């Protein structure tokens, strides 16, 4: 519910204008069986300098769910993100590729999730919110003992509707006694079984009676359908779907800036190749590519990656296994290899042991590339964006990745001293191109029967296609079991055109 | 008063073909009405025919025109209607209108009007060869049109005349229809052909229109017929060329008004008839169902049909009309169940047990169709649904009267001519996806279904039982009698009419819009009864001439298409402006609101999921819906698609998308509803995707164009490119395609295998042979390419493409169409595009196309050139353009500043005798002139002067010439122009400038070497040509008249870039060489246009930084505004055809008060263009506007006229300037155009060099030219066309100039790249060195290898080398790279020269001349010619062999052979004395051989070849003497 993220107030001026003061907003998220509410409240200090206000609160909500998905235990990473507000679905589906297997959808079925701020606790705490922070509370806190998650959802929804309608008869119902208190550690009044059932009657009759006295309706002659509807609301293909937005991520870059070793090389790349490469990659399908570049005249501390080489391979979640036979190419005949690079679904600030291992095992399988002068560029898919970094293995990481046979997640012999940084720069002055395999294209993603790192294949001075290209998925595209002579049936082929 | 818009929704007809416009009906003769339960049944008996009048005899084929009777065999007795019509049908080109019952025989009336139109072109010694005649025959239906074409082919082949049917794509089959006679087609066929332009390339020779069954005007299809009629009438009144208009329709009212709209005379051109002359008089019955529930109606229909079945179960024929797909077999078994449950009643359709061939009907048991259970009984079901030959096997025994009950669909009435006794038609409706659901069937459809009851041979009078509604039976009985009035649906497609005619250009302004909207059949309709057309009588009388109605109606279409970007103009102008998107939509027949949606949805990031969804949301099918009854199976339909539409939900968008994908996969969707939706959607899908593709490709989204080419191929072939390639060639089975598809074996490695290995992938040598032949039929284009750097950001790419698969003329057919697209570094957007259309002639040969592509700041590692066919599946060839080592040329310093000094008067130079021929001409010298004056007069330095043609370069040379004359009286000066026409023209100025005024004799170089040596030495001023001034004076050492030249001038010094400029370049080099050697200071004055490399030109030709002055073409005496005007078709024919409107329009728009020179590519194009401009100005009633004078003022100059074309063209004020007219005729035309009587001049492209008459407006139209050397088009020369653009300026009057470069899409881009920017000068010394090197080696100035190096140290390549070494492909610009380049170049040159037997190379350093070398040096012939002569001329040869040897010379192939000339010289060499062995007339060797044979035979030739033979003989003499030596 991003209904509360946008808030203002109106007051009369000495000019005669209704002067607008922005107020604390909050984007709310609910989970029924967890009884869980998480409201990310930003104080009015947010919209001081931003011209746009409504779409701004919307984008803030989408980015907020994005960073919350980045911070929340992956064990709780949900499959779907349902949105009361339609405009969330767009920026959410833009930013939540950071949970790319989390689909975004809007609800035609609306919930009184914002008007549940008609409780003094949450509303007051929202207006008293002194800084930006997401807080959580337990709504059905007491129910789950001898009640169901489903019934807790239905009851919270109905009572929320009744509170959004009047909240005065709702306070009458919710404090009908002076001795019956509510648990303060809980959200709702802890009532007995028959007490909660009677409160269900109160809230349901409230919804029905207010509905009828509003709509001049014979609300007793309404069915259970109208009653239920009114009370509770209004009366790899995943990759083929998500990966098509790879062009929107390109225009959002982050280049890891940190302490400068200030002795080694610094890698400067033109960003158009990185855009096109994240476009020929996907959100989870990681692409691998060997970089090629030049050092500028009289500028030995700079290594500008001015060309991309894509060799026959495929990419998985955490690793990428590329051709052991490396690229020979005339277009890079005056060039040098500066190492490797991979797109990444997962975001952490540590150079992959598997990647650095392939790198050291390539610098030891070919001494032409210099180990300390080899670097691996990881392009991580952050909330609706790409963040790029380039790290390099010293002799320590080199030994680790060279003799390291088991490429597990945290193997025997990983270390925080293993990898080292180099500084990278995006540049808008010079552009290169890419070179890809000859007899097939780079991508064998859907084809594992034709995969080998020793594979014999040339490189070609040409551009690539997207990951899901009609070529590099030969499986489904040739899937055709057809009865031909059906075309004689229904022989009305009226054309009249050409 | 401004026009007032009307709400264009309601004033038109809803649900066409069912209108029932009349408010009452009329009873027939014996109509009887019986009111029964559940249905009211009305019956009307057969008619009594109109009695033949007294003294009336029918017509056989004997007393008819003799040439007409051919092909009418077997037909001795015609129908009386055709008999009475044939007199005027054979004797009159009047517009004819027929209204007669279906089956009356008007078909043969139109057939006879076509046979007589064929006889209109005939010969004594030649047959009906149709190079003079063509026709357009618009028949209503596809099956009937196909049937008529198939029959009239054989019937009409009697003379050998071919009737073709119109299905062919635009450019694939166009020259085949050009190889066709009368074209049979549909209204939409003709409409799409006209919006594509297909009608005007055939027009002026297609003098007949044959419209059959025009009654669909009342149906919604009426818009196409009305567009045809309106455009026909309007264009005919503009062209004044006649055309026969023959329409045939059923018997109904409004035929007089339709004839009026057709411009048909009711006096002698009317043929009207009722239902009384019918072939078999029809007794009709309408069973109207008033039942409230269709649940009752549906079985009531079965019961009433059972009654109508047991009625004619006697000796009779029932033809059952069923409306649904499987309804053919579904109406079956209902009669069977009635007959079976009737207790052995209803059956027994024969005369006994043994009779009527029941054993035959049983023994015909096996058919792939449902004949199994239907043939043993007499009632059967027939359709194209079941099979192909089973329809034939049903119709055979039907004609044998062995099937007295046959259930079929309206495709039967659309099918071949087969008769029937009685009809029983159930339903009266169809399922139309154009409006979205069930609709009353077509009027023409019901007339068709009632057109097959009753035979001419066995059946006497026919009947019919139609089960329809009691409410719609009023319309249905007023249809079966002459009571339905034929109205129009014009206002519906009036928007598409406006868009199409505005793209077509016959209607630009609101005036032409009203003139066109008055051309509709709707115009006569509103004129005679606006009643149902949208006006009350008071305002109707208040606007009687429909002026106000044409002011209102047009406005609505104009504004709607204006908002939807098919038009753009405010209420201010009224003149229309169609753009690329409107063009794509109008040409590819997608809706204009769908085109708006497509323009708004089209984005660079369009994925497949979004592209197919945008195609499904097209406004073409706003009537398609997603019913639940099929939405259950719709789940599966979404499940079987590989590309997910999942953003789309269960509704018409996703249903259309998943129908697209299910069809593409060839997936079976159970429901007939979804089936029909698929039919219509995928029928218009090709068109929609084609429009979107053209749009996004022209917009430049390369990724969108790739997605759209994938979609286009997949929608053409109804398949996926991920499937085996040979699935597009019908030859190899699905089993074989799947056998190749089972395992992982890319196509791209299927070629390198052997014939056995190609099948050994699946282990089947049985296929290896045919699979191999298929792989050799698999299309491939092969690409080589070169890159040449001209400018820093601007480069050129020259590609050669050869077909790498031998074509199959049954599959490849006429030609191969593809796109070659130049793309940037990462290939996201396209840089440029050339659409390749290669005919059957040019397969397997390299295709050499030259186009320019730029670069930008971030120098890229590689660009792309992608050549992929239009229709092919999985066939493409990309070509890298590697720029990693690319270094473009130096950015040239900017131009010299235009400083302001006083306009120098002509008395500035203190000489009055020099001011005399200057002052009286121009009062003030140009800024460039007054700036140059100081350095050009008061100094003795060498000048390089850049100013574009028209800034006074002649004065820049003349000041220095007068300066040399002032320096000394007897000083010498030689000016050189490599353009012979320019040299002669400037000599024409200098003759009066010098000989009379200054007395300094002027001499212009000539071919005769002795005569030219003598010419010099008498005159102090010598104008010259490049070859005449180089060949002579290359050895000038002894001729003392050369070294004394104190002044040398050179006109058009930028010309180095083109071929044959090496002569003048070596000449200026040697000029400076002699200037150093003679010990005298020798001045040079070079005048050329603006060039970036002017600095290097000056530094080489002996000028310093301040003493150089180069100005850009933007500093001009009268500044010129130039524009690029595109016609987006690739065919040069289509471009030249559709460019005529812009030329006349530009005459009227930019310079209606100024003269217009229209430059066209060809000489004969000049007469034709004058004719076209005259036919465009004559319709514009203000005609004869290109003359400013009276009638009789021309007669004294027209008395000497030779071509009747030129006389009349000048009479209308146009006039043409070309070779074929006499020189005095050129003088007369030049006088007229320069004096202002003829406001227009049509000039051939070659005349832009020798144009001695100035002008105000220039229109350089169709900048291509069809060079026969490659037998293909090529760009006009850059500097030539630049001078052509300079040729439109009148310094005396005009303050600015107007130049219109009409060029194609790809050929206007090079204009934008080369015209507004100046052009540098290039050096081809690397290519043309050996000739002059040999001449000088003989002349003993080049004495060794190092001496040839010294020679290299002087030329133009020496300059441009480190300036742009990418031009001569020099891998280096440093000292050692330049040294090695010069060294190796001179080395290889002298080596080839010594191998040619021309020189002797001793010690590898020294070199000297020999016999052949001296021969060449003396005779001024090319080394190749000398080598061929030395190697061919032998002991026993004769005149014949030496003729061919000298004809194949180098300097003998420069003459070209023009278009379609391989026949003239062929028939000439048929009787030429010395025959040849396997020669092609496209080789200038055999061409010069033919010229030699003709000149030796003294037979007069046509001027086009006479000029050529003259040019040959004028040069052959030196070669002759050298060969004798």
């Amino acid at each position: 519910d991003d209904t509360n993220v946008y808030r203002v107030t109106i007051h009369k001026t000495f000019e005669g204008n209704l002067t607008t003061k922005p107020i604390n907003g909050a984007i709310f998220i609910f989970n029924p069986r967890t009884g869980q509410l998480f409201l990310k409240i930003i104080h009015t200090s947010v919209w001081a300098g931003q011209k746009r206000l409504g779409q701004l609160a919307k984008w803030k909500t989408a980015e907020e769910v994005a960073a919350l998905i980045r911070s929340l235990p992956v064990e709780e990473q949900p499959k779907q993100i349902i949105v009361t507000r339609k405009g969330m679905l767009d920026p959410l589906e833009v930013h939540l590729l950071d949970f790319p297997n989390i689909v975004i959808k809007g609800s035609e079925l609306q919930l009184p999730f914002q008007a549940c701020l008609k409780v003094e606790k949450f509303g007051d705490l929202i207006l008293k919110a002194t800084e930006p922070q997401m807080v959580l509370f337990n709504l059905y806190d007491d129910w789950l003992k001898t009640i169901s998650s489903y019934t807790a959802f239905s009851r919270l929804i109905l009572i929320l509707r009744a509170l959004h309608v009047n909240n005065d008869r709702a306070k009458v119902i919710l404090k009908p006694d002076k001795t019956t208190i509510t648990e303060p550690h809980h959200i709702w009044p802890t009532l007995t079984d028959e007490e909660w059932i009677k409160v269900e009657v109160q809230l349901k009759d409230l919804i029905l009676a207010d509905y009828g006295k509003k709509n001049n309706v014979n609300v007793a002659s309404l069915t259970q359908s109208e009653i239920r509807d009114i009370i509770l609301g209004m009366e790899w293909r995943v990759r083929a779907i998500s990966a098509a937005n790879l062009h929107l991520r390109t225009n959002h870059i982050y280049v890891s800036s940190d302490d400068i070793k200030e002795t080694g090389y610094t890698y400067i790349l033109p960003k158009n190749v990185l855009k096109k490469f994240i476009c020929i990659s996907d959100l989870r399908a990681q692409i691998a590519g060997y970089l090629y570049g030049v050092s500028p005249p009289d500028n030995p501390q700079v290594k500008e990656i001015r060309c991309i080489v894509m060799v026959p391979q495929w990419g998985t979640h955490q690793t990428v296994h590329l051709p052991g036979q490396l690229p020979q190419h005339e277009y890079l005949k005056e060039m040098e290899p500066l190492g490797w690079i991979h797109t990444q679904p997962n975001e952490s600030p540590q150079l992959s042991p598997q990647d650095v291992t392939t790198h050291a095992k390539i610098m030891a399988d070919n001494p032409s590339w210099d180990g300390e002068k080899t670097i691996i560029i990881t392009c991580s898919f952050t909330p609706g964006s790409c963040t790029l970094t380039a790290y390099k293995l010293t002799p320590s990481g080199y030994e680790w990745g060279r003799q390291n046979t088991d490429k597990g997640n945290n193997p025997k012999g990983y270390l925080p001293s293993h990898y080292e940084r180099v500084q990278m720069l995006l540049s808008d002055r010079f552009l290169g191109f890419f070179m890809v395999p000859a007899q097939s294209s780079w991508n064998y993603n859907f084809m594992g029967v034709r995969h080998d790192p020793n594979m014999k294949y040339e490189l070609q001075l040409a551009n690539p296609k997207e990951f899901y290209h009609e070529v590099h998925r030969p499986s489904h595209f040739l899937n055709f079991a057809l009865l031909q002579e059906g075309e004689v049936y229904s022989a009305d082929r009226e054309d009249l055109y050409a | 008063a401004p026009r007032q818009v009307l709400d264009l929704e309601d004033l038109v007809f809803t649900q066409g073909s069912h209108f029932m416009a009349n408010k009452r009906c009329q009873l027939p003769d014996g109509s009887f009405r019986r009111q029964r339960k559940g249905y009211e049944e009305v019956h009307v008996p057969a008619l009594k025919p109109k009695p033949f009048g007294s003294e009336e005899q029918l017509l056989p084929v004997e007393k008819l025109p003799k040439y007409a009777q051919a092909g009418f065999e077997g037909f001795k007795t015609l129908n009386r209607i055709q008999s009475k019509l044939y007199r005027a049908a054979l004797e009159t080109d009047e517009n004819l209108l027929l209204c007669a019952p279906t089956g009356a025989g008007k078909t043969n009336v139109a057939l006879m009007c076509m046979l007589r139109e064929i006889g209109k072109h005939i010969n004594m010694d030649g047959t009906i060869n149709v190079d003079d005649f063509k026709i357009i025959y618009i028949a209503p239906m596809r099956s009937l049109v196909q049937e008529m074409v198939g029959s009239f082919g054989k019937r009409l082949a009697t003379y050998g005349i071919t009737v073709a049917e119109l299905t062919g794509d635009h450019q694939l089959c166009k020259e085949e229809i050009s190889a066709t006679q009368i074209i049979v087609c549909t209204p939409e066929k003709w409409d799409i052909i006209t919006r594509k332009g297909g009608e005007r390339t055939y027009t002026q020779l297609v003098r007949l229109i044959i419209l059959d069954e025009i009654h669909l005007l009342h149906d919604d299809r009426g818009p196409v017929l009305e567009a045809l009629v309106a455009r026909a009438i309007r264009n005919i009144e503009m062209t004044q060329e006649d055309v026969r208009l023959i329409g045939l329709s059923a018997t109904l009212p409004n035929y007089e008004d339709v004839a009026t709209f057709l411009r048909v005379d009711p006096a002698k051109g009317l043929f009207y008839f009722d239902n009384s002359f019918r072939p078999v008089p029809l007794e009709q019955t309408y069973v109207g169902i008033t039942e409230k529930k269709a649940i009752k109606r549906f079985q009531i229909m079965n019961e009433i049909v059972y009654e109508k079945i047991m009625e004619h179960a006697g000796k009779n024929q029932v033809l059952v009309f069923v409306h649904s797909r499987k309804e053919t077999g579904k109406t079956a078994r209902a009669i069977r169940d009635m007959c079976l449950e009737k207790d052995t009643l209803g059956l027994f359709l024969r005369e006994g047990s043994a009779s009527t061939e029941v054993l035959r009907t049983e023994a015909e048991q096996c058919k792939n169709l449902e004949l199994k259970d239907l043939l043993p009984y007499g009632f059967a079901i027939h359709h194209a649904g079941m099979t192909r030959v089973d329809r034939t096997l049903v119709e055979d025994l039907f004609a044998d009267k062995h099937i007295q009950v046959l259930v079929s669909t309206a495709t039967l009435a659309w099918g071949v001519n087969l008769p029937a006794h009685t009809v029983i038609i159930k339903g009266t409706q169809v399922y139309s996806p154009e409006k979205g659901r069930w609709t009353e069937l077509g009027a023409l459809d019901i007339l068709q279904m009632l057109g097959r009851a009753g035979r001419p041979q066995y059946d006497t009078k026919g009947e019919g039982i139609l089960i329809t509604s009691h409410g719609e039976l009023q319309y249905y009985l007023s249809l079966l009698n002459q009571q339905l009035p034929i109205e129009s649906q014009m206002v519906s497609k009036l928007p598409d009419m406006l868009n199409a005619e505005i793209v077509l250009g016959n209607v630009q302004n609101a005036k032409d819009a009203v003139n066109w909207l008055g051309y509709a059949y709707l115009y006569i309709r509103m004129l005679r009864s606006p009643t149902l057309y949208g006006i009350s009588h008071d305002d109707l009388k208040g606007d009687p001439l429909l002026d106000q109605r044409r002011l209102d109606l047009v406005h609505t279409a104009a504004l709607m298409l204006d908002k939807n970007n098919l038009v753009k103009y405010d209420k201010k102008t009224g003149n229309f402006q169609v753009t690329e998107l409107g063009r794509i939509a109008s040409h590819y027949y997608i809706t204009n609101d769908t085109v708006q949606t497509y323009n708004q949805l089209l984005k660079p990031t369009l994925s497949e999921i979004e592209l197919f969804r945008v195609f499904s949301l097209s406004s073409e099918f706003k009537n398609i819906t997603v019913r639940e009854e099929e939405k259950l199976e719709l789940q599966k339909l979404l499940e079987r698609v590989p590309i997910p539409v999942k953003e789309s939900i269960e509704e018409p968008s996703a249903k259309i998308n998943v129908l697209l994908q299910a069809f593409i996969s060839q997936l079976k969707l159970e429901g007939f509803a979804l089936m029909a939706d698929m039919v219509y959607v995928t029928q218009s899908a090709g068109r929609l995707m084609r429009a979107i593709f053209e749009i996004v490709l022209n917009r430049g989204w390369a990724q969108l164009t790739d997605k759209t080419l994938n979609l286009c191929k997949m929608i053409d072939k109804r398949m996926w490119q991920s499937m085996c390639p040979l699935r597009q060639f019908r030859k190899l089975p699905e089993e074989v395609v799947k056998k190749i598809e089972k395992k992982n074996f890319p196509f791209e490695r299927l070629y390198d295998l052997n014939h056995n290995e190609i099948g050994e992938l699946i282990r089947m040598p049985k296929m290896g042979k045919t699979i191999h032949k298929y792989v050799h039929l698999f299309p491939k284009l092969e690409l080589s390419v070169h890159l040449q750097p001209i400018t820093r950001s601007t480069l050129k790419v020259e590609l050669t493409i050869t077909p790498d698969f031998q074509w199959d003329e049954k599959v490849h057919g006429s030609s191969e169409a593809f796109w070659i697209l130049v793309e940037d570094v990462d290939s996201e957007v396209i840089l440029h595009h050339e659409y390749f259309l290669l005919k059957a002639k040019y397969a397997q040969d390299e295709h050499l196309i030259t186009f320019f592509v730029p670069v930008f700041e971030p120098l890229p590692p590689q660009y792309f050139i992608r050549v992929v066919s239009d229709r092919w599946l999985s066939c493409e060839t990309q070509l890298p353009v590697s720029f990693r080592h690319l270094i473009l040329p130096e950015k040239y310093p900017p131009p010299t500043e235009l400083l302001d000094l006083q306009p120098l008067p002509v008395s500035a130079l203190r000489n009055s005798a020099f001011e005399s021929l200057y002052q009286d001409k121009f009062p003030f010298f140009n800024p460039i002139q007054t700036q140059v004056f100081n350095t050009v007069y008061n100094s003795d330095d060498n000048v390089f002067v850049g100013a574009p043609t028209g800034s006074g370069k002649t004065i820049c040379a003349e000041f220095a010439i007068l300066r040399m004359l002032l320096q000394s009286s007897e000083g010498r000066c030689v000016y050189i122009t490599p353009m012979e026409a320019l040299a002669e023209q400037v000599y024409m100025d200098w003759y009066e400038k010098f000989q009379d005024r200054l007395n300094k004799k002027v001499v212009l170089l000539t071919g005769e070497t002795s005569t030219d040596l003598k010419l010099l030495g008498k005159g102090n001023i010598i104008i010259s040509t490049p070859e005449k001034w180089d060949i002579l004076s290359r050895r000038w050492k002894q001729r003392k008249n050369v070294q004394n030249i104190n002044l040398f001038v050179v006109d058009e010094v930028h010309l180095i870039g083109g071929e044959n400029g090496p002569v003048l370049e070596v000449i200026c080099s040697r000029m400076r060489y002699i200037s150093s050697q003679i010990e005298r200071p020798i001045r040079i004055v070079a005048l050329s246009s603006s060039l970036s490399n002017a600095k290097d030109v000056a530094h080489w030709l002996g000028c310093s930084a301040t003493s150089t002055f180069n100005f850009h073409p933007n500093v001009r005496p009268v500044p010129l505004e130039l524009h690029i005007q595109g016609f987006n078709i690739s065919h040069t024919q289509t471009r030249l055809l559709s460019m005529a409107k812009p030329v006349y329009h530009a005459i009227t728009k930019h310079s209606p008060k100024k003269p217009v020179i229209v430059f066209v590519p060809s000489r004969k194009q000049t007469r034709l263009t004058a004719i076209d401009i005259l036919t465009t100005c004559a319709a514009d009633i203000q005609r004869q506007r290109f003359l400013h004078c009276t009638e009789k003022d021309l007669i004294p100059y027209l008395e000497k006229l030779s071509d009747s074309t030129l006389k009349e063209t000048l009479l209308n004020g146009v006039g043409y300037l070309h070779e074929g007219l006499s020189p005095m005729e050129r003088r007369l035309v030049e006088q007229l155009f320069s004096s202002g009587a003829i406001q227009v001049v049509v000039a051939s492209r070659s005349l832009c060099w020798g144009m001695n008459v100035a002008a105000h407006l220039v229109i350089i139209m169709d900048t291509q030219y069809y060079n026969g050397k490659i037998h293909a088009y090529v760009d006009y020369p850059i500097y030539d066309v630049l001078q052509m653009v300079g040729h439109a300026n009148r310094p005396l009057q005009d303050d600015e100039g107007r130049c219109v470069i009409m060029c194609q899409g790809s050929k206007k881009d090079f204009f934008k790249k080369f015209l507004y920017e100046p052009l540098p000068v290039e050096s081809h010394l690397d290519h043309c060195m050996h000739d002059h090197f040999n001449a000088e080696i003989v002349t003993k100035t080049i004495e060794n290898k190092q001496d040839a190096v010294d020679y290299l140290t002087w030329t133009f390549l020496y300059r441009r080398m480190t300036q742009n070494p990418n031009y001569y492909n020099l891998q280096g610009i440093s000292h050692r790279h330049l040294s090695d380049h010069l060294s190796e170049l001179v080395e290889q040159t002298l080596s080839d020269l010594e191998q040619s037997k021309c020189i002797s190379i001793e010690d590898e350093m020294d070199v000297a001349p020999l016999n052949l070398g001296m021969i060449a040096a003396y005779y001024y012939i090319n080394y190749t010619t000398i080598e061929l002569f030395s190697m061919s001329l032998n002991a026993k040869t004769k005149v014949r062999g030496l003729i061919e040897i000298i004809s194949n010379a180098a300097e003998y192939e420069n003459i070209p052979i023009r278009h379609h000339e391989d026949n003239l010289l062929r028939q000439l060499a048929q009787k030429v004395p010395h025959k040849l062995n396997n020669p092609k007339f496209n080789d200038p060797h055999v061409k010069t051989n033919l010229l030699l044979q003709a000149h030796l035979s003294r037979m007069q030739l046509s001027a086009e070849l006479q000029s050529d033979t003259e040019e040959i003989l004028s040069k052959a003499i030196r070669l002759i003497q050298a060969c004798v030596d």
